[PDB]
């Protein structure tokens, strides 16, 4: 992109939604690009979320007041490449740069998922997914999460 | 509200000496060596 | 508002207190725990919310430059008032 | 007359002055690092890391920050290759794993299977 | 003439022009010996033979330092004499031979 | 281009009247004399010397003394936990740990500054996105133990609570050049 | 355990082991070596001090950021001794003189204050106290200072009834008084032993054994009401003692019969004295009480501690008294003493 | 900068100058007082120490720190003058060449100033050119090198001033050539003030330099490059580069990789 | 395989260099000790110049045993002269630090290490 | 500055220079130490318009160095060069040679 | 544009003819001449020809680099021979700068040039204390920098930031002792690797 920026208008807001316990929606960040969406129809196969409205009022989430949870609901914090779906156990604990990645495997799953541990000064902050096509692609259990 | 910066004055600032300067003072040596001489005489005397 | 632990020191704004058992209180021994008596969660609390006309607000901290970034909060719910991320500014529209 | 024949494997552990604690009793890992899911870009693969297995990281009695024991804790060293990895870990002594690196297999692409006739790719909405 | 060089440790050197011909015609006679195909004697063959002529062709000392631009006489002399050493060392090496080793195919990549 | 500093341009010849000029100079001390008289004329000037404790050298607003961290005129914390300050950090000086409030909001939990380790270069308060931290004018802050040199959330806090009607005057008369 | 107790992280000087200790003769001579092993290995040491601040200043190193905690206490404040011991697992009692001042005698010295001392941290709930008693301090000794230790370590016992009781032979080190003491004899024209030096055997024992025995005690899984005799390895009459001392400083020997009786009225005449006395009837009588065999108590060796010989860890005391002649001598130059048996 | 090929702004490069001989000055003041301290004489390591710290006052005032000024970047300048800053500069300079004329006449004539530095530790200019010395003993030795001359790196190919030159090799060239040096100094430093251009602080490239604070909270591409910067920070091609710049000391070099 | 020597064709001449090395520490022991006002003797620093020779007698590469000569002989040199002190000459008997235990049992009971 | 005439008058003897002029204490002359606000310029590359990144991307103008000879990739009557034509003689200073 | 360096293409094109001149006259040791985009001129040569080249360079007549400003070592510890020698050489009779590299490992020394420049002296005393780089024939090489018992070579990659010992006073054997190092920190390191790539021109191909 460019260094700097032309526009000299108000920019728009999107009030949240309450989607879960275990994704945070801050949607006002969201860029309107529908991999939330994708995969909830796709691999979730859940067809809960989809987009509202028109033009630069569309937004994404859920019409009615839903609690979007089914497994395998925290490779849409994953997948979303804005901050718009964060973990919300994961709240404001750490950074990435903080963060020490140790790539392990997955138990109370006989499935054996490889994930990445995020620790930071010796303690476990976070669990994220690996990509091995062989036995989990790209994504991981909420359990697991 | 105009650009306002640290500038210097329109004219410049003013001339600011940077060569040696040395008094050069002192007396003669043909002087101190006379006024050394009479005292000695008048000591002696 | 400090609060005061059963074994005596005060209580921080993120609770801390050492426990009944645990040796590092000779480190106050002869000496003081300091606690900011001021707790922001409180002094943010006690702050009115602010009647507005607009669907989307814009919050600074106060200043031009002097507060944080300039964001923009959305007051569609009538039951919550939109509160700002940097500040606790909350905002409620003026419906009537 | 400037060429001798040795046999060995190229062992300098005695001139790296490291103690004999941190060349015997050490476990490096020789690995491509992992795509970091938060993101999509690649750019973090293609070069082999090779790091030391993580000792104990204990709690401060003073000011609760995070004490350490063991200097190769931080010894995150980056190689073009993996052979390369593997001769730097065998020359310094340390015993290795090396795991070999996963590339994403290629994928069949197609923006028409999303509006299909007849098969289950179609999709319900953009 | 010239009554300081302006560096020290350099002397003043009188009658630089004799100098400079007699250690200009010992490195040409010292680059007699080194291969025809040596690109080192090649060039320096071309640098002393033009720098001789221009000691011959310029009489005045302030003229042929002009002329030379390699500072004062004094340091061209010194220059002089360290090629002609430079001379007797390529001789003793034989840097036209090529090159004793191909190094390593990521030897020269950067960055890894 | 360039001059000479010791170098003399031809010679000024022997004359006796010269050498009479440079015997008296050798033999009358001349310019041990005029040294002598240049100490003398320092002596006789005023002395640049403060009298300390009752009057300070001066300063400027930009001085990097004693941290501290700040707070919105509403008394809320402008601290956001947003780490940048400690990834800048030269020294990694301060530490982080952070957690949401009991409201919700984005706050630290551990805001440790070692001042010991801290070279004081104000990184953290130019790259603070809402002037949280800053590095506010007090320098005679030194102690009589390594430990109190080694800041938390509570005395950083502190210190901004005490430092604040003069942080926000040099905020005020500093911030239009940053 | 409590979590910030657990014995977490390798070695020392950064770690925590879990030895949380109110050390109270810290401001003293052997009181050094034991907060340096405490703060070496890494542990909270309390020390209570009240001497100057400049006094403990010594100590305010061998300490890692907060592990050395300082407090001022009273030897007649029982909410100084409290304040100093509640919160400590362990409590060490190294409290000591060698001579009576007009406020302390050696009945409060080696008496009141360890039985104070046993009291409050016994009300505090201590895990261990460790008792610093001596060897051949029994019953109806011929010094006052032995016998108000023996009334003492009753009354620890009394009081704290698993208190663990070392009880060293006369330790030898840097800034001791027993090597520098008998170095110091040189200042006069001779040395004034009783029966010239016979019939009287010591053990003395070295301060890093003695404090490694003390460190190793308040972390053993034994020990929880036994007593120790801390002994060196080998046992030298007092006359070859002194000689091979004098041959280590390389000054010169010339000893002299005294009776016990003018000596140890030449003792009383030195103690009297508004400063440190240089010695003291006290001081000669324990320097003329033979040591007695240790025979069934256990000592270093089952706590862990190899006990160094005189003959290695010499040099580095005596090497002070020489004269710039002899500084630059080995260990060779000096032959060794006799060892008796008995 | 030349790994980064940007170009800091002209103002940047103006002040960067002006600072630059304000070190210059610093420094030999501290070379010669404190050469003068070591041969026996104090009066002038006081005198010339109050100058010092009112130049350490005009760091302070340029920047937080007195002496270790985080200031010149590699995007520029960090932050732009305080508004009394150049007329403050200007006042000092106008007094400054009467300390070193003190000073001057204090050393220079004194002849056991004279005995003590004359005809002691003679480098001969080859020696020195084999050695590889560099800095102010080749000027000293007669050679005629200054970087700031032969590659100028900053605007000081526009300014005028002249190197001096030693013609013994010994302690008492080099001394004059340092009074010389801050002689020259003084006379950029007036140039750089009556020279000063209105400009920008820092170049106007925000994946280099960071934004205003007023841009960077009221701007999203701002607010980007901040965090961005001062979390992992520039991206620097890659590459080696051997930068040499003409330091008081010497000929100081940076092999950056 | 077909590498290029430092000073030593073969390890034979290289043990000839190690002995020479050898000779020289046992023989300046007794100067150091004797200079430095060492506490040891000097058949204790003797022992220790055996330890540090034993503990680097497992190497059978000319070009690294060679490199060891040359850093030995440059240590030695450091102590010829005075350039090390107590401190340094001391920092080969590691007096302060306990050696962490060679058993599985006492490597269980303290640290998670192996 | 508040020095008598006869001390002033020997302090200038003394030192062989005028003192008054240029003493080195600062009475009044130095700049206030409130200051109006300053307004800040923009640089260039604030223009709202023929301003894309592309066109003044200086970091991304950095190009791989140019192998002039290569043992691998080239496997391998004419004058003498020089890595520059020799530095011209400086010229003496003019406004004070001093030589 | 008035944020972009000036390119130079005529001190660009000198640096060039230069390098061609100086691979044609030594091409027994010459691998690779390189220009790059901020008109630096790199000779890269074999380990052997490290003495003809310097020597070469500090006189000849069309080449006077009799300064030495920078020897200096890189450790990249992914090729063969894990250290990059580079020599920063001056010439003030044509106010030129040349870069010349060579090559070592842990076990392969290079000839000391102490005979061409007495700055290498210490340069390469400090070479050999960072890095173990052994040089032949040098005036009494020894450490420089490190501690008087330090071990191991410090600029390595493989050395630890912190190292492996520290230093303390202690106060039972009386002295400043060396322990096994324990930090109560614990450095963090940061992963600061943007996941897209920032410069096109330097796109490795793909293994
Ligand atoms: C003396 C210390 C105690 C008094 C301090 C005081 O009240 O100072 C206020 C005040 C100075 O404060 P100020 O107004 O900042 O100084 C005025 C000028 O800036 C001062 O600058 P100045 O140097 O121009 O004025 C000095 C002035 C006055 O100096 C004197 O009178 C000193 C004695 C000369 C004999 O000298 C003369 O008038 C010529 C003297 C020629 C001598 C050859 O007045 C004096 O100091 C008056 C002189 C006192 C002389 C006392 C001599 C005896 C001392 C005790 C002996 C036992
Ligand atoms: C009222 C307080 C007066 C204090 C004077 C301080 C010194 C400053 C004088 C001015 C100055 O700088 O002059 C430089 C000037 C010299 O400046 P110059 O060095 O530029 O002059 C050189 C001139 N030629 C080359 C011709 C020699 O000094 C003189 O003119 C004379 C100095 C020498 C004579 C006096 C000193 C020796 C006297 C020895 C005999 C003893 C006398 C009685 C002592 C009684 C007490 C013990
Ligand atoms: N050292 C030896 O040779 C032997 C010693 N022991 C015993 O071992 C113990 C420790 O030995 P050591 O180091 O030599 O003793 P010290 O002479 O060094 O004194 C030990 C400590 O006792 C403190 N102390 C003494 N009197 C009082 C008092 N009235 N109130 C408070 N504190 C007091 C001193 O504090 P301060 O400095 O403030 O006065 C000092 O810190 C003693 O009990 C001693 O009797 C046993 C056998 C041999
Ligand atoms: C005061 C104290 C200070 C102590 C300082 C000590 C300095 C240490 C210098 C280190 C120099 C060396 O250790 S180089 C020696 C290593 N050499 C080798 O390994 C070569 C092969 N070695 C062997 O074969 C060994 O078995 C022997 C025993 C050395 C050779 O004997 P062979 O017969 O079977
Ligand atoms: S994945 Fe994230 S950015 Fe994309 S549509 Fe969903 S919420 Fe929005
Ligand atoms: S970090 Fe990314 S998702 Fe979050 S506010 Fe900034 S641009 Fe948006
Ligand atoms: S002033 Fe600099 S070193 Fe100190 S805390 Fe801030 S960023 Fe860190
Ligand atoms: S002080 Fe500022 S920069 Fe640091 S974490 Fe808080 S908000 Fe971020
Ligand atoms: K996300
Ligand atoms: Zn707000």
């Amino acid at each position: 992109g460019s260094d700097r920026s032309r526009f000299l208008e108000g920019k728009r807001a999107v009030e949240d939604k309450n989607i879960g316990p275990l994704v945070k929606t801050i949607m006002t960040r969201c860029i309107q690009c529908t991999r939330c969406i994708r995969f909830a129809s796709e691999i979730a196969g859940v067809d809960d979320l989809g987009t509202t409205g028109r033009g630069n009022d569309m937004q994404v989430g859920t019409y009615i007041e839903k609690m979007f949870m089914s497994e395998l609901s925290g490779n849409v914090i994953d997948i979303c490449p804005v901050g718009a779906l964060t973990s919300k156990p994961y709240a404001f604990t750490a950074r990435p740069w903080e963060t020490r990645k140790t790539e392990s495997i997955d138990v109370m799953d006989a499935v054996g998922s490889n994930i990445v541990v995020s620790t930071r000064t010796g303690e476990v902050m976070r669990i994220l997914p690996r990509m091995h096509e062989d036995i989990n692609e790209e994504w991981i259990s909420d359990k697991t999460r | 509200s105009k650009v306002k910066q640290d500038m210097p004055p329109p004219g410049g600032y003013g001339p600011i000496d940077y060569k040696r300067n040395l008094p050069r003072r002192g007396l003669s040596g043909y002087s101190m060596f006379a006024v050394g001489i009479g005292a000695l005489i008048f000591g002696y005397w | 508002g400090v609060q005061v632990s059963p074994s005596g020191e005060k209580i921080t704004h993120t609770g801390q207190v050492y426990d009944e058992k645990d040796y590092r209180r000779v480190r106050f021994v002869d000496r003081q725990k300091e606690v900011n008596e001021n707790f922001a969660i409180d002094l943010i609390a006690q702050q009115p919310v602010n009647e507005v006309e607009h669907r989307i607000i814009a919050c600074d901290g106060g200043g031009g430059a002097l507060g944080h970034p300039k964001v923009y909060i959305n007051l569609d719910k009538e039951t919550k008032t939109g509160t700002c991320g940097y500040c606790g500014l909350q905002f409620k529209q003026h419906h009537h | 007359t400037q060429l001798i024949t040795v046999d060995e494997k190229l062992d300098i552990t005695t001139l790296t002055g490291v103690p004999e604690e941190h060349i015997k009793t050490r476990k490096v890992r020789i690995f491509v690092p992992a795509r970091n899911n938060m993101q999509s870009g690649v750019n973090n693969t293609k070069k082999w890391k090779m790091e030391f297995d993580t000792r104990e990281r204990w709690e401060n009695p003073l000011m609760g920050w995070a004490s350490t024991a063991d200097p190769l804790s931080n010894m995150v060293l980056t190689f073009s290759a993996k052979e390369d990895a593997i001769a730097f870990a065998e020359k310094n002594g340390w015993s290795y794993d090396v795991e070999e690196k996963k590339v994403p297999k290629p994928k069949s692409k197609s923006y028409g299977a999303n509006f299909s006739w007849n098969k289950r790719t179609r999709v319900s909405t953009k | 003439l010239k009554k300081t060089t302006g560096l020290v440790g350099l002397a003043v050197c009188d009658t630089p022009h004799e100098r400079l011909t007699i250690l200009y015609t010992k490195t040409l006679d010292i680059l007699k010996h080194f291969p025809k195909h040596a690109a080192y004697r090649k060039y320096t063959e071309q640098i002393t033979n033009e720098k001789l002529d221009m000691v011959k062709a310029e009489p005045d000392v302030k003229k042929l330092e002009a002329l030379l631009q390699g500072g004062e006489v004094e340091e061209v002399i010194l220059q002089a004499e360290k090629e002609l050493s430079l001379a007797r060392k390529m001789l003793k090496w034989k840097p036209w031979e090529p090159l004793v080793e191909e190094p390593p195919a990521n030897q020269w990549k950067w960055p890894i | 281009t360039y001059k000479y500093v010791n170098k003399k341009e031809q010679e000024s010849e022997v004359d006796m009247k010269s050498a009479t000029d440079n015997a008296a100079r050798i033999l009358m001390w001349t310019e041990l004399i005029r040294g002598l008289g240049m100490t003398l004329s320092y002596l006789f000037r005023e002395p640049a010397t403060i009298n300390y404790p009752f009057e300070k050298g001066p300063l400027s607003p930009r001085f990097r003394g004693e941290h501290a961290l700040r707070r919105y005129p509403s008394g809320e914390e402008r601290c956001i936990a947003c780490k940048l300050c400690e990834a800048i950090c030269p020294a990694q000086a301060i530490t982080i740990e952070a957690e949401p409030r009991a409201d919700g909001s984005r706050r630290t939990t551990r805001y440790d500054i070692d001042m010991t380790k801290c070279i004081y270069c104000g990184f953290c308060q130019e790259a603070c996105p809402v002037d949280a931290i800053v590095e506010g004018p007090n320098f005679e802050f030194s102690t009589e133990t390594h430990e109190e040199l080694l800041y938390n959330k509570e005395k950083l806090l502190n210190n901004g609570d005490k430092w604040e009607a003069e942080i926000a005057a040099n905020i005020q008369a500093d911030y239009l050049y940053r | 355990l409590h979590h910030a107790v657990i014995p977490h992280g390798k070695g020392g000087r950064s770690s925590v082991s879990g030895v949380v200790a109110t050390v109270f003769g810290a401001t003293g001579f052997l009181g050094r070596y034991v907060v340096n092993h405490l703060g070496r290995m890494g542990s909270q040491v309390i020390i209570p001090y009240r001497c100057d601040v400049y006094d403990i200043m010594h100590l305010r190193l061998m300490g890692d950021l907060g592990q050395l905690t300082f407090l001022e206490w009273d030897a007649r404040d029982k909410d100084s001794i409290r304040k100093a011991v509640q919160h400590s697992n362990v409590v060490i009692n190294l409290i000591g003189r060698e001579w009576e001042t007009r406020n302390f005698d050696f009945e409060d010295v080696f008496v009141n204050i360890p039985r104070a001392i046993a009291q409050a941290s016994k009300e505090a709930g201590v895990e261990r106290f460790i008792h610093v008693s001596h060897l051949n301090a029994s019953m109806k000794s011929s010094s006052k200072s032995l016998r108000s230790k023996a009334v003492g370590e009753k009354e620890v016992r009394s009081v704290f009834p698993e208190a663990i009781i070392i009880r060293p032979s006369d330790i030898f080190g840097r800034e001791d008084r027993f090597l520098n003491h008998f170095a110091n004899y040189r200042w006069f024209l001779a040395v004034p032993l009783v029966s010239l030096g016979f019939k009287t055997v010591k053990q003395p024992v070295y301060v890093a054994d003695v404090s490694k025995g003390i460190v190793n005690a308040t972390k053993d899984p034994d020990a929880v009401g036994k007593t120790f005799a801390f002994t060196g390895p080998n046992r030298y009459l007092l006359f070859h003692l002194v000689k091979y001392i004098f041959g280590m400083t390389h000054r010169t020997f010339i000893p002299y019969p005294l009776p016990l009786f003018v000596y140890s009225w030449i003792g009383k005449l030195f103690g009297l004295s508004p400063f440190e006395p240089w010695t003291t009837k006290d001081k000669v009588e324990r320097i003329h009480i033979s040591d007695v065999m240790p025979t069934d108590l256990p000592g270093l060796e089952d706590l862990g501690v190899q006990p160094t010989p005189l003959e290695l860890k010499s040099i580095e005391v005596l090497r002070r008294h020489r004269t710039y002649r002899w500084l630059s001598s080995e260990i060779e130059e000096t032959k060794p003493a006799k060892t008796v048996n008995y | 900068e030349k790994l980064l090929n940007i170009q800091p702004p002209p103002r940047a490069q103006w002040i960067r100058v002006l600072f630059g001989e304000i070190t210059r000055i610093l420094n030999h003041i501290m070379a010669v007082t404190t050469h003068a301290l070591d041969i026996g004489a104090m009066t002038p390591f006081f005198w010339m120490f109050e100058e010092r710290e009112k130049m350490f006052e005009f760091y302070e005032r340029v920047s937080g720190a007195r002496m270790h000024a985080a200031y010149i970047r590699p995007g520029g300048v960090h932050q732009d003058l305080p508004l009394g800053l150049l007329d403050d500069i200007y006042e000092f300079s106008k007094n400054f060449s009467l300390r070193i004329d003190e000073v001057e006449e204090m050393l220079t004539n004194n002849r056991i100033w004279r005995n003590r530095t004359v005809d002691i530790g003679v480098v001969t200019a080859e020696d020195a050119l084999n050695y590889g010395f560099s800095g102010v003993m080749l000027r000293g030795s007669g050679i005629q090198w200054d970087l700031r001359k032969t590659q100028p790196y900053d605007v000081y190919d526009q300014v005028e001033f002249d190197v001096p030159i030693g013609s013994r090799g010994d302690c008492y060239d080099r001394y004059l050539c340092r009074v010389e040096e801050m002689r020259q100094s003084l006379r950029i430093i007036e140039q750089c003030l009556n020279k000063m251009p209105p400009g920008e602080i820092k170049v106007d490239d925000a994946k280099v330099s960071p934004p205003k604070r007023a841009e960077m909270k009221t701007s999203m591409e701002s607010l980007i490059h901040h965090f961005k910067l001062y979390t992992e920070g520039y991206q620097v091609p890659p590459g080696a580069t051997y930068t040499a710049i003409e330091a008081p000391k010497g000929e100081f070099g940076v092999y950056l990789v | 395989t077909s590498v290029k020597p430092i000073f030593s064709r073969d390890l034979n001449e290289a043990k000839r260099r190690v002995r020479e090395l050898y000779r020289a520490w046992y023989r300046e022991v007794p100067n150091t000790v004797h200079l430095m006002q060492l506490d040891i003797t000097v058949k204790q620093g003797r022992d220790k110049v055996r330890e540090m020779f034993m503990k680097n007698a497992h190497v059978t590469d000319p070009r690294v045993v060679d490199l060891l000569v040359i850093k030995g002989k440059m240590e030695l040199q450091e102590t010829i002269k005075v350039w090390k002190q107590r401190t340094h000459v001391m920092r080969f008997f590691h007096e302060t630090e306990t050696p962490r235990p060679k058993d599985f049992l006492s490597k269980f009971y303290m640290g998670h290490d192996p | 500055a508040s020095a008598t005439r006869v001390i002033q008058k020997l302090r200038n003897w003394a030192s062989g220079q005028d003192l008054q002029a240029k003493l080195q204490l600062r009475y009044q002359e130095i700049a206030k130490r409130t200051q109006p606000p300053p307004k800040l310029p923009v640089g260039p590359s604030h223009k709202l318009s023929n301003n894309y990144y592309c066109t003044r991307d200086g970091r991304r103008e950095v190009v791989p160095p140019s192998i002039i000879m290569s043992s691998q990739k080239a496997l391998v009557e004419k004058k003498a060069v020089t890595p520059a034509p020799p530095m011209k003689r400086w010229e003496l200073s003019k406004d004070q040679p001093y030589l | 544009r008035p944020t972009v360096r000036p390119r130079s293409d005529v001190t660009h094109k000198q640096l060039s003819a230069f390098g061609e001149y100086v691979a044609e006259i030594l091409p027994k040791y010459v691998q690779q001449v390189q220009v790059s985009c901020l008109d630096e001129l790199e000779i890269c040569i074999h380990p052997d020809g490290v003495i003809p080249t310097l020597t070469f360079l500090r006189d000849h007549t069309n080449a006077q680099f009799k300064s030495l400003a920078d020897l200096t070592a890189v450790d990249v510890p992914t090729r063969q021979n894990r250290f990059e020698i580079v020599y920063n050489l001056l010439s003030l009779r044509f106010n030129s700068r040349i870069r010349v590299k060579t090559y070592a490992d842990e076990l392969t020394p290079i000839d000391s040039i102490v005979s061409v420049h007495i700055a290498a002296n210490w340069y390469e005393r400090e070479v050999w204390d960072m890095f173990g780089v052994f040089f032949f024939n040098h005036p009494d090489l020894r450490r420089i920098l490190t501690d008087y018992g330090f071990e191991g070579h410090p600029f390595r990659k493989d050395f630890p930031l912190t190292g492996y010992v520290e230093l303390r006073y202690d106060d039972e054997v009386k002295r400043v002792v060396a322990e096994p190092v324990e930090l109560a920190q614990e450095f963090r390191k940061f992963d600061l690797n943007s996941p897209w790539e920032a410069f096109p021109a330097y796109r490795q191909p793909p293994e």
